[PDB]
């Protein structure tokens, strides 16, 4: 899973959003840019990571907010087996504000489904003044 | 009831100006209602003149009446005016304004309200 | 201006009221009747600005 | 120039010292009234954003 | 500029039967932007059928509209003596609107 990109009506003429984390970064950014139907990011060379066609922004009309924040805890390389990392998010949309709460847990040694038991609490992460309703946002998978 | 009323017949000399207006009783034009104007002669067919949108204010005119007739709408009294100049002998006919009822949400795709028209003659 | 400034716009028709702080513009064609307006405008199909 | 009504722009103010003395003394302010605060008590408060 | 032609020019059928009239255009046509009107002598015309399925206030079930292509038709199940009037076809979709020419129905 990659990061936050979402716009309203798919017409290249609407003030979309970009909470983008490509390599080691996050830049919060609110501006008008074109979104394709399926702008893909990484599908290249069977199973090796390359930023191919990653760009999803072409034309600017009005940029409002830009800010810097570090990316969420990610690791290197990908393979099948040894399910260890457990990343939990809760997304909420209230009164023109997008709120994300996040939590990360290591050494979750539980292979066959069965979300582990126990108790953990999610600290708040960021608050965004998006200004739109959401039945439509997306964080694409590589 | 909710209905549209029209003015009375009149006789006007040629080469002059004519004003026509039709009223609405118990009925408001809000922002979506539109209306058209038609003319009927004696023993003839019906010819369409123009229709305007109350909200946007866009107006449409027949090509042969591009300068002859001017159509305007009024929100305060929710009505429609026409101004014409230099009327001829063929203008002696009955004028009607037709609109569909519409209340800020949606409305029928046909003109069901109608007036009784003004009989305008030139002598 | 004497000639009239026409670069300020505001919406006229909308199906539903907007909740507080909703901003993202949209310029589609608002239909009035039950007939589905598509693309260009006409009878019961009006530009909303 | 200000943006149109249907496309209002919201700007974020942060990391600064807010002086409302410059704002209050402008002559043509024919509408200035507040709800959760009072106009004369904005010079000794701190806001999150 | 689209021209609407109605047929037949006149209709002479006894009351108590089914009647049929047609109107055709030249340019492209749309199913629900064509309407049929009737005009009593001395009275302003009133809406009868539009959209081939919609009806005005108090329209009896006898009225029916048929056709999907350029040619459209009006069918009347059961005629009554004062139904005799002139019928007009009106179009919306195309360039500045034009009416028909009128068809007189009689005994
Ligand atoms: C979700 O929110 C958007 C943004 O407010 C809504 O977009 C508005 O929709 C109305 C009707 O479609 C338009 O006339 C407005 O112009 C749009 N807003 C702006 C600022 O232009 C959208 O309709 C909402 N969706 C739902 C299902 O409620
Ligand atoms: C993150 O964004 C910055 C801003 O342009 C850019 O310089 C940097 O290369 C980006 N990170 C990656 C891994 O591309
Ligand atoms: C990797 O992708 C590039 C272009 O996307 C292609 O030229 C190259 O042949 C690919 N290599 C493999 C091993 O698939």
């Amino acid at each position: 899973i990659r990061g936050w990109i979402f716009g309203t009506t798919l017409d290249s003429k609407t003030q979309s959003l970009l909470i983008v984390n490509n390599a080691t970064n996050v830049v919060i950014k609110v501006c008008e840019f074109q979104f394709c139907n399926d702008p893909f990011l990484d599908h290249k060379n069977n199973k090796s990571w390359m930023e191919s066609e990653f760009r999803v922004y072409s034309s600017a009309n009005n940029c409002t907010f830009e800010y810097v924040s570090q990316p969420f805890l990610m690791d290197l390389e990908g393979k099948q087996g040894n399910f260890k990392n457990l990343r939990e998010f809760v997304f909420k949309n209230i009164d023109g504000y997008f709120k994300i709460y996040s939590k990360h847990t290591p050494i979750l040694v539980r292979e066959p489904e069965d979300l582990p038991q126990g108790f953990s609490a999610l600290e708040p992460l960021v608050d965004l003044p998006i200004g739109i309703n959401i039945t439509r946002f997306q964080t694409l998978l590589a | 009831q909710m209905q549209l009323v029209q003015s009375g017949p009149e006789v006007k000399k040629p080469g002059t100006s004519v004003k026509v207006s039709c009223k609405a009783s118990g009925f408001t034009f809000t922002d979506v209602s539109s209306l058209q104007w038609v003319r009927q002669a004696r023993g003839q067919r019906l010819e369409w003149i123009g229709w305007t949108v109350v909200g946007t204010g866009n107006t449409n005119y027949a090509p042969r009446f591009q300068e002859r007739v001017t159509i305007t709408t009024d929100k305060s009294t929710s009505t429609a005016y026409m101004e014409l100049s230099s009327l001829r002998s063929e203008d002696t006919a009955v004028y009607y304004c037709a609109a569909p009822f519409c209340s800020e949400t949606s409305c029928s795709d046909g003109f069901d309200l109608w007036g009784q028209g003004t009989k305008v003659t030139v002598s | 201006k004497v000639s009239g400034n026409y670069n300020y716009l505001y919406r006229l028709f909308r199906k539903s009221n907007l909740k507080p702080f909703e901003r993202d513009i949209s310029t589609e064609i608002y239909q009035a009747g039950n007939k589905p307006c598509n693309g260009v405008a006409g009878f019961n199909c009006y530009f909303p600005l | 120039r200000f943006a149109s009504v249907y496309a209002w722009n919201r700007k974020r103010i942060s990391n600064c010292v807010a002086d409302y003395s410059v704002l209050y003394n402008l002559a043509p302010f024919f509408t200035f009234k507040c709800y959760g605060v009072s106009p004369t008590k904005l010079n000794d408060l701190c806001f999150t954003n | 500029e689209i021209v609407l032609t109605q047929s037949p020019g006149t209709l002479s059928l006894s009351p108590g039967d089914r009647a049929t009239l047609s109107c055709r255009a030249s340019q492209s046509v749309r199913i629900s932007y064509l309407a049929w009107y009737q005009q009593k002598p001395g009275q302003a015309p009133r809406l009868l059928i539009s959209g081939s399925s919609s009806r005005a206030t108090g329209i009896p079930d006898r009225f029916s509209a048929s056709g999907s292509g350029t040619d459209f038709t009006l069918t009347i199940s059961r005629l009554e003596p004062e139904d005799f009037a002139v019928y007009y076809c009106q179009q919306y979709a195309n360039s500045p609107w034009t009416f028909g020419q009128g068809t007189k129905v009689e005994v």
